[PDB]
């Protein structure tokens, strides 16, 4: 509803870390995909959400 | 393959100015068109797949030795990638560019009597796609303005509504119109979808796919010009400049 | 000169603020031909004499 795509994806990763704190592998794996996709910028972040 | 890769009116017209007429004609005898044939398509069927030969396939075919045949071969080269077999035309005509043949009176060819109805019928237009039709309408428009038959071109378009809807908008004598045009005229290119190394049933589709897979090989080969990497190595004459315009336009 | 590789973001979303109009130096050169010529000739010789 509000905010940017970059902020939407970055803050979603933090909540994933908090919700799945018992299994840290989930956040580590998701950030691996974001690192590859995020090099293109806002379009890369949109692809990650897709 | 090079002609089919042009995606804009500027690039297509620039290529036609550079290339000579000998590229439009072919020196292989081929076969005759409008013939019902049985071809072998073993990836799909065991029997022989029926089809009909046409002038739009990418294979060379025997053509008539007249001005009508010469124009059909030029349009076939533009919309299919290969021309027909019309020999002994003469070195005076074969040296000149395809654009000069289409829109210059100095060449000596007489094209006033040409009728667009039979040319479209012979160069089967019910079997073309949107990109192929646009290129043919470009050739018709260039010819019409060469012989002062603009009124006949308009009436022909008004008779055929679908052709009018996709007809490119440019004046053959003005370069500003070519720059502003944003039609997509590319028949081969880098595909967004998944292109595989498989056969197609029709003669037209199989030959078109061969050109498409061929362009991918050429795109990744050493003959392609990557502007972002070696723009300072091209000569100044052939470098891309906005001031650049077609001769006489 | 070796070509410069821009990042992919610069190529799609890159913008530059530049003024593309070139002003002629003729008004100064024509008015003072002797002074303009002497200035540039002396500058070039100081550079060439060091080859």
């Amino acid at each position: 509803t509000s905010g940017s795509i970059i902020n939407h994806a970055n803050n979603l990763n933090k909540v994933i870390n908090h919700v799945f704190a018992d299994k840290p592998l989930i956040s580590e794996t998701m950030l691996k995909i974001l690192t590859i996709d995020g090099t293109t910028g806002k379009d890369g972040y949109r692809n990650w959400l897709d | 393959m090079d002609v089919l890769s042009k995606g804009s009116l500027k690039e297509l017209l620039a290529h036609l100015e550079k290339t000579p007429l000998e590229e439009a004609i072919s020196y292989r005898i081929g076969t005759v068109p409008y013939q019902n044939v049985l071809i072998s398509r073993n990836e799909y069927y065991n029997q022989l797949y029926p089809d009909t030969t046409s002038l739009i396939d990418g294979v060379s075919r025997e053509g008539q030795r007249n001005v009508n045949g010469l124009i059909m071969s030029i349009i076939s080269y533009v919309v299919s990638g290969s021309g027909h077999y019309i020999p002994n035309i003469g070195f005076m005509l074969l040296r000149r560019s395809i654009l000069d043949i289409l829109t210059k009176h100095d060449t000596g060819l007489v094209t006033n009597n040409l009728n667009y109805g039979i040319i479209a019928r012979n160069l089967t237009v019910s079997k073309m796609n949107c990109e192929q039709r646009k290129r043919m309408l470009i050739c018709f428009k260039l010819l019409a303005y060469k012989d002062g038959n603009q009124n006949d071109y308009e009436i022909y378009l008004n008779q055929n509504i679908p052709l009018k809807q996709i007809a490119p908008n440019f004046i053959p004598g003005d370069m500003r119109t070519v720059i502003h045009n944003q039609d997509q005229l590319a028949i081969v290119g880098i595909p967004a979808y998944r292109l595989t190394q498989s056969t197609e049933l029709s003669i037209r589709d199989d030959n078109a796919k061969s050109y498409k897979l061929g362009y991918v090989d050429w795109y990744n080969s050493n003959s392609f010009l990557r502007e972002r990497s070696e723009f300072n190595l091209i000569r100044l004459k052939d470098r891309d400049t906005k001031y650049g315009k077609l001769n006489g336009w | 000169y070796r070509p410069r590789r821009f990042k992919e973001i610069e190529h799609t979303h890159g913008y530059v603020y530049r003024e593309l109009n070139q002003g002629s130096l003729l008004p100064l050169v024509d008015a003072n031909l002797k002074e303009s010529s002497s200035y540039y000739f002396k500058k070039l010789m100081s550079s060439i004499s060091n080859v």
